[PDB]
RNA sequence: UUUUUUUUUU
RNA sequence: UUUUUUUUUU
RNA sequence: GAUGAUUGUAUAUUAGCGGCUAAAUGUCAAUCAAACAUGCGAAUUUUAGGUUUUCCAUGAAAUCUAUUUGGAAGAAGAGGCUUGAAAAAA
RNA sequence: ACCGGUGGUUUGUUAGUAUUUAUGUCAUCAACAUGUCAAUGAAAUAUCAAUAACGAUGAAAA
RNA sequence: UGGGAGCGAAGAUAAUCUAAUAUGUAACUCCGUUCAUGGAAAUCAAAAGAGCUUUCACUGAUUGUAUUUAUGAAACGUGAAAAAAAAAAAA
RNA sequence: AUUAACAUAACAACAU
RNA sequence: UGUAACGGUACAAGCUGUAAACAAAGG
RNA sequence: GGACUCCUUAACUUAAACUGAGGAGUCAAGUAGGUACAAACCGUACAAGGAUUAAUUAUGUCCAA
RNA sequence: AGGGCAUGCAAUACCAAUCAGAUAACAACUGAA
RNA sequence: UUGCGUACAUUCCUUAAUAUCUGGAACGAUAGAUUAUGAUUAGGUAGUGGAAAAAAAAAAAAAAAAAAA
RNA sequence: AUCAUUGUGUUAUGGUUCUAUCGCAAACCAUUGAGA
RNA sequence: UGAUAUAAUUAUCGUACAAGCACUCAGCUAGUUAUUGAGAGACACUCACGAGCCCAAAA
RNA sequence: AACAGGUGCCAGGCCAACAAGAAUCCGAUCCGUGUAUUCCGUAC
């Protein structure tokens, strides 16, 4: 209930909209990233 | 469990109950009066007083010259005639709302009615002219492309 | 509350110490900067008319 | 040292709350009810005085006094709460300010609209 | 006490086996996400196989300590190594169950025991004791016991401890359903061959009439033409 | 009348 | 199993 | 004060609904007219503190009965709000 | 269908986790001290050469 | 373990106070939980009839106890799950 | 390795 | 069963029990 | 279960910003202007918002203006 | 489990009225768990 | 005698109206592009009402879209 | 756009919370071994 | 250099003002919930069926 | 949900004694399980 969420945010989603980022990249939003892919490659999948 | 009983009205040794009416079959209706002439404040007076004075007023006004026989023309409690004509287009961009007020101190009460009655008149035809252009630009359109696509085969077969 | 925290800090830009860089200070301070010139912008109008009829007066003397 | 929550406990308690919770019943008064009746037009009661002193009274009066009476609109409200079982709605006359319906109507050509 | 429904309520959840099976029907949603599963700790000291470890093997002879049988001795018949329990003959019945079979109308069976509750007598003293393995020079195994450190005997034969279970039996009899009916049970081989018979040519005929006695032929099969 | 439970051959 | 069920009807 | 209701010492007794008291409400683990520790016995308050983003619409009272009637509007009832309008040429 | 051996699922991707001890008090009693078993680095079985500079390995260093 | 047995006060509500609720609740001692508890009618019903014991729903917050504040899974009855009178004179 | 409060330094200024 | 002390190990929140980190070859 | 002012009036020392009544405005919940300096008095075509424009109001017209 | 495995946790309860201790000659001698 | 200073325009430009009565019971409609001389308007404590936002997580709808590649 | 100079603006350094699992049945399902 | 301007918050009839808290920053922190309630002249949303609506616990 | 582990970070076709591409193009340094296209195994 803070300034520190703000900075959170601000930083997640300039990371968020991107592509090819490494885990020593992406840093303690790497598990978020990593879900967001895997969501967005659920498109492709045919029968 | 739980009883719901509803309230009820006596008299006379009747229920009492709300009015209703029958139906009554015609065969042509006649049109309606505006509702914008309750807007002003002598008939409102009139309507909200339930009195022989009232009643009396009522017959000798007359309220058949407010009836207009033209859609898109109506009556205005500002003392006029005004004219509404709206429509949208997206695909060409063009967005059309017309307001346009005949004021009676002017011209007079028929004066106004006529010349409104030509105004919605002019602003239909205008706009049927108008849609049939676009067709034909479309097609224009159309065939332009068309004779681009082939230009640009022409490059990939050279 | 009243007014923006990215704002403030804006507002404040050029003060003093620990007024430009203090919230609390700096809400209160930013509050009567703000009151001035809106109060001050409505009563521009006589002071400039005053002046243009002392010159007026002047130049006709 | 750390300390140690009970998870066991804390889960069985929770559950049971739960539980009680979402089983609940309504709850009448005994005393209220007893001295009231109910009526497709609304709430009755006895007057007071019915077993008073009735000397310095006329018949009109004593007449009235034998007799009941409606319950006021006022003290409604006690029994949303005190009676909840027992639910009288109200009916109040139509309110309509349809200039089309009115008598004034009749004397004109055509109707509003 | 108004708590004491609410209460058993919940407890019963802990010995609960949830989720419990349910068939589907038309319009109709299941239930079993709704039912809190039981609490459990995990961090426990880890299991161990006490029959392993106190050298007891089927067929040796084991006396009561606790319980109604408080001193009777008798000869190990089954052990579960997970349940650390023990079997012994001609103690602790209290399984009843009607008779499957030829008999009396009412049948027991012993019961499990707790390893615990149990212990190996004494060759000579006949008195519970302990008994170690030793390994001789050759590789040969032997059971001492502690008190008169004497040999143990060996094992009863499985032949001899070999016993029909009929409480399973009577499970198995459940599992199907109530007893037939005697009119149903009469056996017809004459009209049941005619059935069968009729009934692969309803099932393989393919719409084929059946033969008639002026006309004893049938359609034969249409094979599965490949798509061209 | 507008329906339905597949093994024959441990 | 709970609630509701016109006071009008040539 | 110091030949006497002198001083001093190992190990011991009296436990709070209490004991001690050559009698002070003096003392019992350095603010005892009723000690300290723990509590799923899960602490009560007509007094009093705090109560977190914006914009817009509408818009109070300090009056009455009753409460053995109070005062720094406690509780209950009544009263007080969206009703109307306000557009015109011989 | 008991009993032995093997494998998988749920509990549980949505929930959580505690074992050693410095300090207070006569005692009852109370209590979450101090990042990780840890230079860094994917790899140290890459940390070479040395006197200043230029040199070696490494994506990045003195 | 809000299970069972003995004993068992107060803060709190009734805007102070008695009964009453809290609650037969908290502390203390004991049994140690479906291989348990319970139990196969000198019962219930009334003019019919049900047929050991035990769990759930409805009847029903109805009847009753209280009153200034509450408390109350009541009895008959219906539906449903599970179904159990006795192995038996001895060899 | 790490935000703010806090601590130091460099550059930037002329109608004075 | 669960734990405390002493000793050894590299004196250690591990392992271990003076036989204190192993017998694996019985003709 | 109300603070100032206007008219009437009870009490008091025709005293006190007291205590208490009858009926109008303002504040309470009102901005900016005037009254020299701190709610209550005068005025307002009375504060959605922005800009370098015109006006009879309390009231002013020797200097601070 | 081949082998070995100091010491302490006060132990005749794999049984038997109660009341201290390596569990008490009668009586004195008492009891809500 | 004739004078003059002065506070407040919704003249100009840009927004808003949710307890049934502002024209609007109009027009348009494949889901509304905001009315140009349009009437009343928009100070507010207590209390009451309407609406727009709060970077996140879940969902088995992230390629039928001009030109260029 | 008032640094007259003790101010302000930008940037840099310093300070600064600290998360790498050593784990995962007693329930359910499938399969297999000896003997009824 | 010219002109102009009484920190903020709560209570209160009273901007009451020489009354109460706060040096500053970081983290945490105060209207949670209808298998049981509802439209009662100070304000009460919406869907389905219709003289008919719902169906409890087993399953 | 192919979270079954590892391989430098997101792997059905690579290590893991039993099926299946050192597959092609793109990539700042810089490996790269990553984007696009396509083949194959499966009673996993």
């Amino acid at each position: 209930c803070n300034p520190q969420q703000t900075r959170r945010k601000q930083q997640y989603a300039s990371i968020i909209g991107k592509q090819g980022l490494s885990k020593k990249q992406c840093g303690i939003f790497w598990d978020y990233y990593k879900r967001k892919c895997k969501k967005r490659r659920s498109t492709k999948k045919f029968i | 469990g739980t009883q719901r009983v509803v309230q009820k009205r006596r008299h006379q040794m009747r229920i009492l109950h709300p009015a209703q009416t029958a139906y009554v079959p015609v065969e042509q209706r006649p049109p309606p009066i505006p509702h914008s002439l309750t807007a002003s404040s002598t008939v409102k007076r009139l309507l909200n007083n339930n009195t022989v004075a009232a009643k009396e007023a009522a017959k000798r006004i007359n309220w058949g010259a407010y009836i207009s026989h033209q859609r898109g023309v109506r009556w205005h409690p500002q003392g006029a005639w005004r004219v509404q004509f709206s429509r949208r287009n997206h695909e060409r961009n063009f967005f059309v709302r017309c307001e346009c007020y005949f004021r009676v101190g002017t011209y007079g009460f028929q004066m106004a009615k006529d010349l409104a009655i030509r105004y919605r008149q002019r602003l239909e035809k205008e706009w049927e002219e108008l849609q049939e252009q676009w067709t034909k630009l479309d097609i224009l359109e159309a065939e332009q492309r068309a004779k681009y696509k082939e230009k640009r085969e022409e490059h990939l077969l050279l | 509350m009243q007014i923006p925290r990215d704002v403030i800090f804006e507002v404040v830009r050029g003060f003093r110490g620990r007024s430009r860089n203090c919230i609390k200070i700096a809400r209160v301070r930013a509050m009567k900067a703000l009151l001035y010139s809106y109060i001050m912008r409505r009563q521009r109008q006589r002071r400039y008319r005053v002046f243009w009829i002392g010159r007026i007066n002047a130049a006709g003397r | 040292y750390k300390p140690v929550i009970d998870w066991v406990k804390n889960r069985i308690n929770a559950r049971m709350r739960q539980y009680r919770k979402r089983s609940l019943k309504k709850k009448n008064h005994s005393k209220v009810i007893q001295r009231f009746k109910l009526t497709r037009f609304g709430w009755q009661r006895l007057r007071s005085g019915r077993n008073g002193e009735k000397e310095n009274l006329t018949h009109k009066q004593l007449k009235r006094t034998m007799g009941y009476t409606f319950v006021s609109r006022d003290d409604l409200w006690k029994f949303r709460f005190q009676l909840p079982s027992h639910i009288l709605r109200l009916r109040d006359a139509p309110i309509n300010r349809n200039p089309n319906i009115r008598k004034i109507r009749r004397s004109l050509p055509s109707y509003f609209g | 006490s108004r708590y004491v429904k609410v209460y058993r309520k919940v407890m019963n959840l802990q010995r609960r086996k949830t989720p419990l099976p349910w068939t589907p029907t038309f319009l109709e949603f299941s239930k079993e996400p709704s039912v809190p599963f039981p609490v459990r700790e995990k961090l426990q000291p880890a299991p161990i196989d006490l029959s392993y470890y106190l050298n007891m093997e089927v067929g040796d002879l084991v006396e009561v300590l606790h319980g109604p049988d408080c001193g009777r001795q008798g000869v190990v018949l089954s052990i579960s190594k997970k349940r650390n329990t023990v079997v012994v003959d001609g103690c602790n019945m209290k399984k009843s169950f009607w008779n499957p079979g030829v008999g009396a109308s009412l049948i027991t069976q012993e019961m499990p025991i707790h390893i615990t509750n149990v212990a190996l007598l004494d060759p000579v003293v006949k008195r519970p004791t302990r008994v170690k393995r030793r390994f001789m020079m050759n590789g040969e195994c032997v059971r001492i016991s502690k008190l008169s450190g004497s040999a143990m005997p060996e094992p009863v034969s499985t032949s001899a401890l070999r016993q029909p279970n009929l409480y399973q039996e009577y499970l198995r009899q459940k599992a199907l359903g109530p007893p037939l009916k005697a009119s149903y049970a009469r056996p017809d081989p004459l009209h049941l061959k005619i059935l069968q018979r009729l009934a692969r040519h309803i099932s393989w005929g393919q719409g084929s009439p059946l033969p008639t006695a002026e006309n004893p032929r049938v359609n034969s099969p249409e094979p599965m033409a490949l798509r061209r």
